[PDB]
């Protein structure tokens, strides 16, 4: 009805290709699947044949060392759902040492219930950025896509599709050049969708044949029976593998088949939770009544012996192996090898273990910051022990700084010392707390107190700043007087400090960092006392290197000698954000004075060199400056102010055309104190029209050939006049120009032309200011007499 | 008194607490 | 830091808060 | 007069009153006298007393905020001279921050032997600007009188009489009841008594008899046996150039000090032997040392604690240290350089050494003159070296840039995990502790952890050089388990040195001096290597290669390293000659100065030069006048702890998945001239033209014989100044008298124009009238060969002509007198 | 090297035999 | 089994043949 | 392109071995 | 660090000197 094939048992295929024929005689594979060591295939072996069966695989997939496999569709063009009941090293799909995969072939698998994909050792792989991992992966368990060709270029993750942006890729999503991605709503992505891209029923999984119908699907989410996806089945039928239902005959048949053991792994079948399980979970005694898990009568502990008498866990697969067990015989090793966080899954799969008769090694943690996987271990028999007599081993651990609660969980270690070495992230506080609870009462163990607590905050006492005084240059701190019970352990304090713009400073881990690094530690000398006050009752430190108006996050720790005591592990002061006072507004930067007109000057300036406090206002001062006067001894022939708050540009208005000006720009953060004045100067452009001779040249003629000239200075001289270009011009003669100096002009109210000749003359005069040249005045006429 | 102990070597908080009266 | 003359006087005034200034 | 009482040694009276009374019995203050730290006295907790025996203080007198002191007549009313053989901030009399002192009470103080005096921040003191210093000192610049109430003239001044010989202010005085003494010109500056008489030169301060050596209050040159002598026979040595102390007295001072240990030299019982003398033993004889020997600054009672870099500055300029040191400083950028500057000149330490609870270091070598630790002072338990509570350490002292030997005390290496065992073994071997029948105590159980101690050598198989790169290749290296290899982290640095080690520089928290490059594991055999990404031509670099390896719980290493190699990159052309400056000071003298290339690329054989000739512009005659490495992504780029941890965790995860899969998969059976300048930043050129431009090309060259490869062209143009031979008309002025009154004024152009002629100013003045200006343009001059006076009125016309040009001005041709006739 | 692990191990074992297969679990 | 003998220590050809069946 | 790995990024020893013929 | 044009061709020369290169 929903699966076009039989239900085959899990298969393992190595070398021979003949067994692959069985993949075409059934479309359901209960168990896992592995195809490896396929050293006899060629490209013509994966392109002239294709298996049209295989819809769902209950546990996982494992393709390794496959020769000439270039696409996933070449083998199964219809695989839709991987249930993920079991994993393979925290994975539900693995690609390893593949040297012939150049493109994918799966387009109907949209959800992985448990696990992840392990793509590794591929150097011809294409199309791995168009797979929409977010859409497919709805669970993430250390998903690592490494050793591929998409960090280099083979094809360039491009194909000729919906092209949706959901992983951060703006390129077309596809699986082959002749195929495109299939999208469905996320609201309908955890229950699977149809092949039209629309929502599907919630009792179906993966691909569907009728949108929003449980009567016709290709997989079921709860159970498959009657060829329709249902939520439960009658109990004359028992759920097997949790994807279907089957009558009691199959269950009793399996039980009888294992009655006489000839199968290495089979367990006599029984039924609990209306399922024909292999063995009842702990708490239910395996006694047939009709192959039903009857209630336990008295203590029924399940002694689950472990291989090697020790078991290391770095994957959830090994953890689920021992689920449903109460008593454990043997030891274990905790080793978090990279990956994502697993503590929640660890407690989910091992939180049912209440007794261990061995020791427990811990090494290289990378996901445990707090131990929370055992909330039932109350009795540690310790019948097996490490040579050294340690029932606990803590080595090379740099991620753990916490331990299980001690008011709801107990642990009484009956034998063996507690090993704790080279664990600086783990604090001695919890170490001694457990030394006291376990007792192996109270007994001193061989634990190095100089190797644990060096890169973590393990203080247990506490300080509190009693007297604090803040100033722009001196910050004094005075915390509560504290000395350990042994008054010879105090070796000083640790004034931790660092620059903070705003309070975002989280307390440091507890290691020692100095130089230019964050949270600069500063050792403080011991007070040299008996903890009795001699002249002080508040110990602290007055740091004085501070600059005006700057906030620093500062806390203080304590260094004391170690001892075998529970206490005397140092103290810790609270964190404070001490903002210093502002007393300088700072010098302004880059003043730019530029004249844009003859009466308009634009000023500029940059924010102060150091921002101290809120700038209450900007202070400016300027006044009219005069030019230098030298034309009377040589010859070439308060103050206006404006206050602008939070402004970086100002314009001066009211100035006269020409003459220098001086401006001073100061920053102020009060209203008052200001910074040192900054000097800049510019002059407005001179008006050449204002320098033009006004009124006509009058000619006081006297017959000495003395034609005295009466001309007038410009309407508004620019500064003063250098000289006058009195260019008289006699027609029918060579042109002339006379340099009438300023002194001569003042002395004679102009000039007095002498040495002339009689006749019609025409004089043009051009007055020249200090800067800027005017225009020639009209050519006044005069008839010089003799 | 305090000049010879804070102008020849760096000064300390407790050094100033003993000459404050 | 180094405290001399006026700087030392200022520091002694500010740092102490339980007794008057002596120097 | 003679000292009535017995001498007493210097004392520091703080919070005590009995000690103040003790000064009465004293007659000579042999040492300094400190009156300080009186926070318990009030004006109702003091008294007035007179010390008739005290007559002199051998050293400076220090007053420090003494409460209860209203005047200076309460402690000493008889002091006369403060010699000040010792000094405090160069002042022989120090009164710092003293208040409630309204006046002074001295009556016999009239001289100072040496030093200065400090009177500052005294806003309640009077009579401090009414004291002459032409008789007390030898200058007026040896006393600082500021921030005083009498330096503002706000004090009230009174004096005895309207009888004092003294000359607001009225007379030179110190108190209403006391004054200063002024005496005649036949006296001297060695003091004069209150009576108004003079005193001899052998006397000091006041004196009992005028000009008598036998009777003096104090002797400036020497004092001995009851008479003022000018020398000290043996074995009496010159003491503070004021007396004679026998050898017994100097030895007693020596014994009581170890005040500074007293030394004998120059027949003087001086405190310290001058530089250049070694301390002869059992006589303390400062015998001339062989070579320059830095003064030995002994340690008080043989101990010195160092917890900050400020104390490390107390060893500057010393060689021998008498005692033990405890270096436990933590923190600071480039701590090793600081310690090397602080104590790099300490030749030996007679004490023990402790490196307990130390941090912010990577090596222990911060000495450069030590080759032996005496170890005379021993730690409890027979130990001379100490290393405790340290979490980071990568080395000890090397044997090819430092030497060391130990003659006593055991070794101690505790809680030093990164300190490899081999380093400890080498220390035990070279130092010789085992050789002298001694057994050390170590903590090797907790050492050799988290540090590579087993290494392998990498042999270079092929290497070539270019002008800005160096290709390196080494013999294929693979750890026993190839999975251990994670790649290589190459570390290079610019090293001119030939004994380069990876401990040069840094050795502190957050400081580094070695650049790093990362290379991936070699492929599957391909010889691994790395090609530098450009370099400086003709420069050598130190390069080595380390190998990352998987680590076990305690410690595991498959590591290998390379030796230091100094490979030089071939040379290329050099850069532009920095700062070309062709400056002239005459019209025939130009100096061409330049700086060497910014990038020389090998020694510069010579400097190439080129220049072209120019000429006056013709236009003037026709003109009339009347992501990338440059931006950076890391400027030092070390691998962080988080990165190494992530790398190791992922490598381990991969290996675990591999082994896991393998265990279940497999089962057993069932033309321009040129010039060359060699080694010179200057050039002299002479015999040039005036007002002529010169454009000079400048390049630098690093090779001459094999091929000419030089810097890219550099250009600079210098214009010579114009000589002045164009200020007046050169040659005569051709003119003729006509009846038309037209005076066509001809004249020849000067020998050279010096560029161009701006104009010619011609002044025609009948009977010497006003001097006119007439623009004679270039074109008008060429057309008319000068000017043309078209008509003039009858009269003796004087004509002056000035050749106005850029050659200068300020002189006119003498006026030609022509009497025009119509 | 001279050690057999991971890729080296599989590429060193396949050399021994490839026509008889491996034991079936 | 294979890793503990082949990776930890050197495997001879006899060890490799163990897994050939 | 070769510029993507060598101009925009840094090419290592073995990186340039793929651009040689 | 980065390589382009002349620097890249010189690198392709020094790196690959036993066999020809291409750019």
């Amino acid at each position: 009805h929903l699966y076009p094939g039989e239900v085959c048992p899990g298969m393992d295929i190595r070398n021979n290709l003949t067994r692959l024929h069985e993949l075409e005689n059934c479309s359901v594979i209960e168990g896992h699947l592995q195809i490896l060591l396929m050293f006899k295939t060629r490209p013509e072996d994966f392109r002239d044949l294709s298996f049209p069966k295989l819809i769902m695989i209950t546990d996982y997939l494992l393709l390794f060392r496959v020769y000439g496999l270039e696409s996933l569709k070449d083998l199964f063009p219809n695989l839709t759902v991987i249930r993920g009941s079991r994993l393979f090293f925290n994975y539900a799909l693995v690609i390893f040492e593949m040297v012939h995969l150049k493109e994918l072939g799966l387009y109907n698998l949209m959800n992985i219930t448990r696990g992840s994909v392990r793509i590794e050792k591929n150097n011809e792989l294409c199309y791995l950025a168009t797979i929409d991992w977010s859409r497919i992966l709805d669970s993430v368990e250390d998903n690592y896509i490494v050793l591929n060709k998409d960090d280099n270029e083979e094809c360039g993750d491009i194909c000729p599709c919906p092209a949706t942006v959901i992983n951060g890729q703006f390129v077309e999503r596809c699986w082959t050049h002749s195929h495109c991605q299939k999208v469905c709503p996320t609201i309908c992505k955890s229950h699977g969708c149809t092949a039209e891209g629309l929502c599907c029923h919630s009792e179906c999984l993966g691909n569907c044949s009728q949108p929003d119908d449980p009567t016709k699907c290709v997989a079921c989410r709860n159970f498959y029976l009657d060829g329709r996806c249902v939520e439960t089945c009658p109990p004359p039928y028992y759920h097997f593998q949790d994807w279907r239902c089957v009558n009691f005959s199959f269950c009793q048949d399996l039980h009888h088949k294992c009655k006489n053991s000839r199968r290495q792994g089979c367990h006599q079948y029984v039924i609990h939770n209306n399922k024909c399980i292999p063995e009842c979970p702990s708490g239910y005694t395996m006694n047939s009544s009709n192959l039903l898990c009857t209630p336990c009568l008295g203590p029924c502990p399940k002694v689950c012996h472990l291989l090697e008498g020790e078991k290391t866990i770095d994957s959830v697969t090994s953890a689920q192996e021992l689920r449903g067990c109460t008593v454990i015989n043997g030891s274990l090793i905790i080793n978090i090898r990279g990956g994502n966080n697993l503590a929640a899954e660890l407690e989910a799969n091992l939180g049912l273990i209440e007794e261990i008769s061995g020791y427990l090694k811990i090494r290289r943690s990378y996901a445990l910051v707090s131990l929370s996987f055992f909330r039932k271990l109350r009795l540690i028999r310790g019948e097996t022990l490490e040579i050294g007599n340690y029932s606990f081993y803590a080595l090379d651990n740099q991620n753990l700084r916490q331990l299980w609660d001690w008011s709801k969980h107990n642990l009484t270690i009956t034998q063996g010392k507690l090993f704790f070495h080279y664990n600086p992230k783990l604090c001695l506080s919890e170490i001694h707390k457990m030394e006291e609870v376990s007792g192996t009462r109270q007994e001193r163990n061989d634990i190095a107190l100089k190797t644990n607590g060096d890169q973590a905050s393990c203080e247990n006492e506490l300080l509190k700043f009693s007297y604090i005084r803040t100033s722009f240059d001196k910050i004094l701190l005075r915390w509560e007087p504290y000395w350990p019970p042994d008054f010879r352990d105090l070796l000083g304090f640790m004034l931790f400090y660092k620059e903070a713009p705003y309070q975002n400073v989280t307390e440091f881990d507890g290691q020692d960092a100095c130089g230019s690094n964050s949270w600069t530690v500063v050792d403080i000398d011991p007070p040299l006392r008996s903890n009795d006050p001699k002249s002080q009752n508040h110990p602290g430190w007055l740091m004085r290197g501070l600059k005006p108006w700057t906030q620093y996050a500062i806390f203080v720790k304590t260094l004391v000698t170690f001892s075998d005591e529970r206490r005397t592990y140092g103290a810790k002061s609270d964190i404070i954000y001490v903002q210093t006072d502002a007393t300088n507004p700072s010098v302004p930067l880059d003043p730019i004075s530029v004249s844009n007109s003859s009466s308009q000057i634009i000023l500029k300036w940059k924010p102060p060199s150091d921002p101290n406090g809120n700038i209450t206002h900007y202070l400016v001062f300027w006044e009219r400056q005069a030019e230098d006067s030298e034309l009377f001894e040589l010859d070439y022939c308060h103050r206006p102010f404006e206050k602008v708050v939070n402004k970086e540009s100002l314009v001066i208005s009211g100035l006269r055309h020409f003459t220098g000006y001086r401006i001073e720009l100061q920053a102020c953060n009060q209203d008052e104190r200001c910074s040192v004045a900054a000097y800049v100067s510019a002059r407005t452009m001179p008006e050449a029209k204002a320098d033009d001779i006004v009124g006509p040249v009058t000619h006081e003629i006297f017959e000495n050939n003395v034609v005295h000239l009466m001309w007038q200075e410009p309407k508004e001289p620019n500064g003063l006049i250098v000289l006058y270009e009195v260019s008289y011009r006699r027609y029918g003669d060579e042109e002339l120009h006379l340099c009438v100096s300023r002194k001569h002009f003042a002395l004679e109210r102009g000039c007095r032309l002498r040495g002339l000749s009689p006749g019609n003359y025409s004089v043009r005069i051009r007055a020249t200011s200090l800067a800027g040249n005017g225009s020639w005045t009209e050519p006044t006429y005069f008839y010089v007499t003799d | 008194g305090i000049v010879e102990q804070c102008c020849t070597s760096i000064c300390s908080l407790y050094q100033l607490e003993n000459y404050c009266n | 830091q180094h405290l001399c003359g006026s700087h030392l006087v200022e520091a002694l005034y500010l740092v102490c808060g339980e007794r008057g200034f002596f120097y």
